[PDB]
């Protein structure tokens, strides 16, 4: 999508798995705060956009 | 003085992968790779 016109996703229910999700192309970056890139495994969450 | 070469990693030092990290006392001194120790790519 646009920038203007940005496209609104939500993810349901899901058993995330992060370490194969850091070393594809476009997911190399993880500069940010509030959340730890090593702890993210570990975390429940109520939804994610 | 250690002699390593990170992808880009470079906001932290995934480099779990061989564990030197922020708080850890030193300095970094840092240049891209991409000028001597490289090809086209």
């Amino acid at each position: 999508a646009s920038v203007y016109a940005w496209n609104r996703k939500r993810i349901s229910n899901c058993v995330a798995d992060y370490s194969v999700l850091y070393n594809l192309a476009p997911f190399f970056t993880f500069k940010c705060y509030g959340v730890s890139p090593t702890k993210l495994n570990d975390l429940c969450f109520t939804n994610v956009y | 003085a250690d002699s390593f070469v990170i992808r880009g990693e470079v906001r932290q030092i995934n480099i779990d992968y061989n564990k030197l990290p922020d708080d850890f006392t030193g300095c970094v001194i840092a240049w891209n790779s991409n000028k001597l120790d490289s090809k086209v790519s």
